[PDB]
């Protein structure tokens, strides 16, 4: 619950 | 004219969302250097590992201050004004001022960063929450009709009775991730976290003060009896 | 004044005094409590990785671990043979009363004999002793065989960190929890695998 | 123990001092609310000394770390925020208690003969307190700290000839900087505390030499019983010690309420702009003094001329020194002074409050007009005292205190 | 002025205090060299307070800037080097003068009845001075400073149970750090100076209550003239005021010679390794205390057990407190005590000096043996006093002071 | 160890200037003199401010700045195994005789990390940075002929000037201290005469 609340805004799409 | 916000410092979820917003959208330019990640995690109820993984982006330790890489002199050169440390900004400006300021950015081509602020005219801060709020402009929109404080709501639906006004902050539709209520809640959580950061001892202060005042009332009873008696 | 009620006066004085003393203790609580280690102090420290392959024979290097100096000394053979000859002058030759990892040699107080990692803080009043690997210095006497000499009050330790008998230092120099990440690299702060 | 006290008394006048100053020291029995404030001033001085010593354990008197050290106290030091709020609230409460103390002196003519030296020592204490609070307010090194110090020391630049050199010498630098911070810290932490303690000692010694006034202005020493004790006199210990204990508990209730619930006190005990770090290049939109300096500020702001404004501000405090010789009333207490004295005391209190209220805000037309009027009235309360204390008709002072 | 003093005296105890303490206060007329040191201790205390106040205006009590701020005083502050040398040489001179003062007390039995409280307040002053000097010596944050602080704070670690927790609580940190430096700065600059001023006031008040001893140990109060003035008594003002002025000038000559030509005094006033910044990981090969702490350090070094050594130092200081009850001699002065008392006073002086001398250098075999012997002799001087002050035969004390 | 005595003259402006030059060129690479300012060194050595900036300030600092260096203590401690201590107060920490003997006691020792050892400071972490001037010194210390720019006397003079500058840096107030102390002691003797006469007059 806290982890979802604290998710960083920037999402990076990575190879594999 | 500021907008009132009811900030609940006992709301851990709201403070957590505000801390996330501060760490992502604000710590790019603003430090919270008088405040440690460890204390923020302890007070917000965030596990230390979770705080490390989710809110500490600068490689600092858990016990380190919320410092950022942007130096005040560099940022003053770049923006025309140094982004102040935001640990105590809630105390410096108040929570209502912050709530109104973070929601009062509107497009202004005459300005260096293309935006101005109703609360802080000619502020040097770029509108960094534009992706969330969306494009906000000084235009015409529906505002509740008021006549000498005679505020009209709809008796049946309970919604305001509105008339058009052309000097109002209006968000261009489908321009931001969050609607007005969602951005209001985002800004409320951010200002709640800033209010906590400015005064992290508030809740403990109230508890300790309650106990101190109870003790002092007890001691006053005894001292008053020892005085009125012995004055006979 | 007409017939002061004693006992009532005595009781009120005593009760007010006791309540005021309780309040004085409470008001002292902030001042006494502020002297405990603060958040600045509690920053703690992380394990330090030290490359020990470059230590020349009979020499030591200082490693900064958690704000303390750690003597990492590459022990030559001759002093290793001399160390058992000193057991009669050591308060705790077997390190029964000292602080050291469970996995270090009780006598050599190290994972491997040729290298000794010792928390370089004297066990009496806490300073780093001076490293004196020489055999028989004039000041340290002829019975000396190399070791550590505390410069405050002259506590003597052998090269294994074991204190001599009847020194101000009552205990052997602490051995930090360390491992050998490689044949020539150690880490101070993490225990060695069982 | 009796034997222990006999041993001590042969070697130290412990019992003699105790019976000369607290027990067997007969003060008027008609002290009222207004006589709680000397002991409360002592309590606040002790609070300031203790909490300041503890703040000094963590404070850094450098322009690079003063503000950061204050935040370190507020957040990192265990209960350090409590100590800091005790100190700030205690400075504000020191000035509250001292102003009520001085107003008691005004109300009951307690500055008059024989207490002229008591009043002068009290005024020296007030000067030391003002210097101490001003130098302390620079220590946080916030915006208000820095800029208030800048303006207050630029005032020394108003002296016609040596003004600029004197201001530079006081600052220790060409502007307010960490040098000024460290210097004011040293003065605030040792020198002025020592001066204040000595002045308080002298003040209490002078008072005990001449004895306390009372709300009725009755010289209780005139009427004495067969034992030599004044008829209207009671031993300070235990009666007034227990009374002052009750007063101290009430004061502590208010003090702790402020500390733990409203430490900023609406931005007056801890000013909001002072929570921003000092910026030598950006000055606050409106810079104002701490509330307890606001009245004199208003006076200084009421005078269009700079040098004359500084002179008037200084005289506003200096005239209280000569107050004992300005009062020509045959009676001490306002209860028995003529209507003119009561009216002028009301005018002086109202003018002081209005000056403080309007010196706490940015200049305004009505604010400026009222500040000038109140400056005139504040100075007239003293200048006209030697006249209206004689023109008025005073009531006969009772032989025995009322109550 | 006569009129001004008449005005003051009706409102202040000015003339009465002057005539009770300085004028019309009849001290023995046979004070010798050994009676200069109370006034000199007062002067050195004033010098320490003033120079320390001025140093505090430029000192930064942080581990990052303490040493740098000391060098800033030495180099950038105009005459700051003078003030710093006055302060350090004044600490050394404070201990010189205080040791000679205590030795006068030993020589002439000035601790004996009725001056037991005078002696106890003097010992409290000496404890406060030891603590003050130690905390001040930590402030420069040199190698000597850091490692002396480490050792002395770890002394509290010797307590079997609460020792480590107490040492950590005194440090404010898990090791000597800027927290310890700042805390000791606060204690050194305000708390202990205030305590020392209070203790000096109590000391002098006790002395004036019981009266001053003299080299002959003659109670001059027994013989008085028709006016009540002792036959061997002279008003302290002006005779001893001028004598103390001469003593003050001689002391100032020596003091300024040291300040301006030998401020280090061969590394005994300003220690050479203290000119290096504190290093947590490098303990100086010669980590020895300041000279005036060497005699006790030697004692602690003499004892081969940690806790026993700590207790031995503590008792070496504490035995002087009970000294007034250890001396059972029928006479005060060493001039009229038996050969045993003179021999044991010589033994005590030699043992103290030898402990200080060997406590000032690294451990050695002869050094260790002499330190142990002198520790035994130092403690025997006190433990055996109740016996050898009775075994010895004392010469009769004259009814009048000799000279 | 046995030290060589050197007579340090703090009134020799030329010697102190040469020592400052040597310190700026050969010693400020690893050592700071961060507790003294270029401006004060120039003033006390008689060096014009422009000349000081041109000839002795290599870091780009202002005349009024501390003689700081780029080499941070932590990096230097890692690189050399020991941090090069700030040398502003080294003449007080060690004394001028110790410095004079130490800077002339470097000899070649292949077993050491930097190929040198020191008689005064055994196993010291300093590289022999003055080897170009002194030449190759080997073990009694002897300089290999035709290996340095300077001979024994010239290198001794160079080290003496450097140590004189270091002595000044440790105690920049010494000359002013003596000058002021002379007058203070004269005044105190003058005042002692009067105080003694007053005491003698009163004690009749
Ligand atoms: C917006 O803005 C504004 C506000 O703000 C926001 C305001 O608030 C205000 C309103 C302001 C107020 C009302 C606030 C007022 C506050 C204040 C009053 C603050 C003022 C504080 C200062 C500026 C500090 C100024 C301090 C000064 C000028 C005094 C300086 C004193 C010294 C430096 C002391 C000198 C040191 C000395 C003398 C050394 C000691 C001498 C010795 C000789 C020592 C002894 C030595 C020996 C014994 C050796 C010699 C031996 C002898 C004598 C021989 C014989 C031996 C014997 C001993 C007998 C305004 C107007 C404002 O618009
Ligand atoms: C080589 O190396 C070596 C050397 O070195 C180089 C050495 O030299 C030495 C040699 C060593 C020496 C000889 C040196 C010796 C030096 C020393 C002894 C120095 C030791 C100094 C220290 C370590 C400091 C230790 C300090 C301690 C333990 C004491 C701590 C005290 C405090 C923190 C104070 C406590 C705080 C309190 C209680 C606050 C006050 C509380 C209140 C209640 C205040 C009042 C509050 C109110 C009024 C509110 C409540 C109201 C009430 C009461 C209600 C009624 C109302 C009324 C007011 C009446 C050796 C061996 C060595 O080998
Ligand atoms: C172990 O004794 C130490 C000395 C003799 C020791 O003389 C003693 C001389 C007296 C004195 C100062 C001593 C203790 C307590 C002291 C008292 C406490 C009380 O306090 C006070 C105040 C408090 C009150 C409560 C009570 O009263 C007093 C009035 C009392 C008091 C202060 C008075 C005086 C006492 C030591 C013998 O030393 C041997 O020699 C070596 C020592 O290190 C050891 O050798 C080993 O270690 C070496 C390393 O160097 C190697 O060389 C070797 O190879 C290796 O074998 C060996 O083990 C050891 O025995
Ligand atoms: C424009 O409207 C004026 C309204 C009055 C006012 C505020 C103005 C200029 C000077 C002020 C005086 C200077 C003297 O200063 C004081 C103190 C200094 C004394 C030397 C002289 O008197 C005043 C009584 C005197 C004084 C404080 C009283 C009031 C004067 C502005
Ligand atoms: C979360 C998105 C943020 C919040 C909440 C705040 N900031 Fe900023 N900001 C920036 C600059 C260059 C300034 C100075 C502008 C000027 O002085 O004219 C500011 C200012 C503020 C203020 C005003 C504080 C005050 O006391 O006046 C507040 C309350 C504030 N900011 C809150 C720049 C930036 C920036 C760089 C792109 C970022 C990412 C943010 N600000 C983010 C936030
Ligand atoms: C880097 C190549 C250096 C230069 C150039 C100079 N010094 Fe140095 N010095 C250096 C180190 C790494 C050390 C520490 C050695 C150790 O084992 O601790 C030193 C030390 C000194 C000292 C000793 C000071 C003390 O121990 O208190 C002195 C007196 C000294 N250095 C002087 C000095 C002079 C005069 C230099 C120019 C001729 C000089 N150093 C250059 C590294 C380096
Ligand atoms: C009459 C007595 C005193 C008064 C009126 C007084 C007043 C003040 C004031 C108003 C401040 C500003 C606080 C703020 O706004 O943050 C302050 C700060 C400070 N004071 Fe004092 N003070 C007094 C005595 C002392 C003493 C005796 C000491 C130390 C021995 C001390 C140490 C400090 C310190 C370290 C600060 C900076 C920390 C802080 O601002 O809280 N004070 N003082
Ligand atoms: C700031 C610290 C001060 C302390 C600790 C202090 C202390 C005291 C105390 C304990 C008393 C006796 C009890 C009482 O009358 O309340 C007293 C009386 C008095 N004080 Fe204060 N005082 C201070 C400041 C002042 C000031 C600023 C003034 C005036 C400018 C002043 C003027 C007087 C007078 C005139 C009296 C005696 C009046 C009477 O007997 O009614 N004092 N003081
Ligand atoms: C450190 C600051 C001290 C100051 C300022 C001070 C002050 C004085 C003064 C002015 C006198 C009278 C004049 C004189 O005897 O020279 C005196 C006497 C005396 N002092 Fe102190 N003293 C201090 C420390 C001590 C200490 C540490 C002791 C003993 C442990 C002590 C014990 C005595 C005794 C016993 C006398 C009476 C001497 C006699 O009557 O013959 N004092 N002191
Ligand atoms: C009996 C009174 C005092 C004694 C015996 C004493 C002793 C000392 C000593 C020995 C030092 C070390 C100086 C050095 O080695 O460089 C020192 C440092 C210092 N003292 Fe005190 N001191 C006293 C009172 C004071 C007071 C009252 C203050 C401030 C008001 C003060 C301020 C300082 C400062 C700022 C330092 C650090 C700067 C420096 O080391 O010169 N001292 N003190
Ligand atoms: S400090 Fe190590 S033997 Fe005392």
């Amino acid at each position: 619950a806290i982890a979802k609340r604290l998710e960083p805004v920037g999402k990076v799409c990575v190879q594999g | 004219q500021l907008d009132h916000v009811d900030i609940d410092l006992t709301d851990k979820a709201a403070m957590q969302d505000g801390a996330r917003t501060f760490a992502n959208y604000c710590m790019g330019c603003h430090s919270a250097k008088f405040q440690r990640y460890e204390r923020v995690a302890t007070d917000l109820g965030i596990p230390a590992d979770l705080m490390m993984e989710k809110l500490v982006f600068t490689g600092a330790k858990i016990g380190d201050h919320m410092d950022i890489g942007m130096k005040p002199a560099d940022a003053k050169t770049w923006f025309g004004a140094a982004p102040p440390d935001l640990t105590l900004v809630a105390r410096v400006r108040g929570t209502d001022w912050l709530y109104s300021y973070l929601r009062s950015f509107y497009e202004d081509p005459k300005r260096p960063w293309g935006v101005n602020n109703v609360i802080f005219p000619n502020v040097g801060m770029p509108n960094v929450l534009a992706p969330l709020q969306g494009r906000q402009v000084i235009g015409c929109k529906q505002v509740q009709v008021v006549e000498d404080g005679k505020k009209q709501f709809d008796p049946l639906t309970g919604t305001p009775l509105t008339h058009e006004a052309c000097d109002q902050l209006t968000v261009v539709p489908k321009t931001g991730e969050l609607n007005e209520a969602q951005f209001d809640e985002k800004v409320k959580n951010l200002v709640t976290f800033l209010a906590y950061s400015a005064n992290p001892n508030k809740l403990a202060s109230e508890r300790i003060g309650t106990y101190v005042l109870l003790y002092l009332a007890f001691f006053f009873v005894f001292a008053y009896l020892l005085k009125r008696e012995y004055w006979k | 004044n007409d017939g002061v009620n004693a006992g009532r006066r005595r009781f009120l004085v005593a009760a007010t005094s006791v309540v005021g003393a309780a309040g004085a203790v409470g008001a002292a609580v902030p001042f006494v409590g502020s002297w405990f280690p603060s958040a600045k102090a509690k920053a703690a420290g992380a394990p330090v990785q030290v490359n020990v392959g470059k230590i020349d024979p009979g020499q030591q290097i200082i490693a900064e671990w958690r704000g303390k100096p750690v003597f990492i000394v590459h022990r030559t053979k001759e002093m290793l043979d001399a160390l058992p000859s000193l057991e009669g002058q050591l308060a705790d030759p077997d390190s029964k009363a000292s602080e050291q990892p469970e996995y270090v040699d009780p006598k050599l107080r190290s994972i491997k004999p040729e290298l000794a990692v010792i928390v370089g803080i004297c066990t009496h009043l806490g300073c780093s002793p001076t490293f004196r690997p020489e055999v028989a210095p004039a000041d340290l006497g002829p019975d000396w065989k190399g070791g550590y000499f505390c410069p405050c009050h002259g506590s003597h330790y052998d090269l294994a960190g074991r204190v001599y008998k009847g020194q101000p230092a009552p205990l052997n120099l602490p051995i930090p929890p360390y491992t050998f990440d490689a044949d020539d690299v150690i880490t101070i702060g993490v225990d060695q695998e069982k | 123990m009796n034997k222990f006290m006999a041993w001590v008394d042969a070697r130290f006048p412990a019992t003699k001092m105790w019976e000369d100053h607290l027990s067997k020291y007969y003060a008027p029995k008609n002290f009222n609310f207004w006589y709680f404030f000397g002991s409360l001033a002592l309590l606040v001085l002790v609070n300031q000394i203790l909490t300041g010593i503890w703040l000094t354990m963590s404070f850094t008197p450098s322009a690079e770390e003063a503000f950061a050290s204050v935040e370190y106290i507020m957040r990192d030091v265990d209960y350090g925020w409590i100590i800091r709020y005790m100190h700030s609230t205690g400075a504000s409460a020191f000035f509250i208690v001292v102003y009520l103390h001085m107003f008691r002196g005004l109300l009951y003519g307690s500055y008059q003969k024989p207490r002229e030296l008591v009043w002068i020592f009290g005024m020296l204490i007030y000067l030391a307190l003002m210097a101490e609070a001003f130098m302390g307010y620079l220590l946080p090194w916030g915006q208000m700290s820095y800029w208030g110090a800048q303006v207050i020391i630029s005032l020394f630049g108003a002296i016609p000839v040596v003004g600029e050199d004197l201001a530079q010498w006081i600052r220790g630098d060409f502007l307010i900087s960490g040098i000024t911070l460290n210097r004011f810290f040293a003065l605030h932490v040792i020198a002025l505390p020592i001066v204040l303690l000595g002045l308080v000692v002298l003040h209490i010694l002078a008072l005990h030499e001449v004895g306390s006034n009372n709300p009725d202005g009755v010289d209780i020493k005139k009427k004495k019983d067969e034992n030599g004790v004044p008829l209207d006199g009671i031993a300070f210990h235990p009666y007034y010690t227990v009374k002052d204990i009750v007063g101290v508990v009430v004061f502590l209730f208010i003090f702790c309420t402020v500390i733990f619930f409203f430490p900023e006190m609406g931005g007056y005990f801890l000013e909001k702009p002072n929570f921003e770090m000092a910026n030598q290049f950006k000055t606050p939109e409106h810079i104002a003094p701490v509330w307890y300096f606001t009245p004199f500020y208003a006076i200084l702001r009421a005078v269009p001329d700079k040098l004359m404004g500084v002179v008037a501000m200084g005289a506003a405090i200096a005239v209280l020194f000569v107050l004992p010789w300005l009062d020509r009333s045959p009676v001490r207490s306002i209860r028995y002074k003529g209507w003119l004295s009561k009216l002028w005391l009301v005018i002086f209190a109202v003018s002081f409050v209005i000056l403080g209220y309007y010196g706490a805000q940015a200049p305004s037309p009505l604010g400026t007009t009222l500040s000038r009027v109140c400056t005139v009235l504040y100075f007239a309360f003293f200048i006209l005292m030697p006249f209206y204390t004689r023109m008025e008709k005073t009531k006969p002072v009772p032989e025995r205190v009322t109550g």
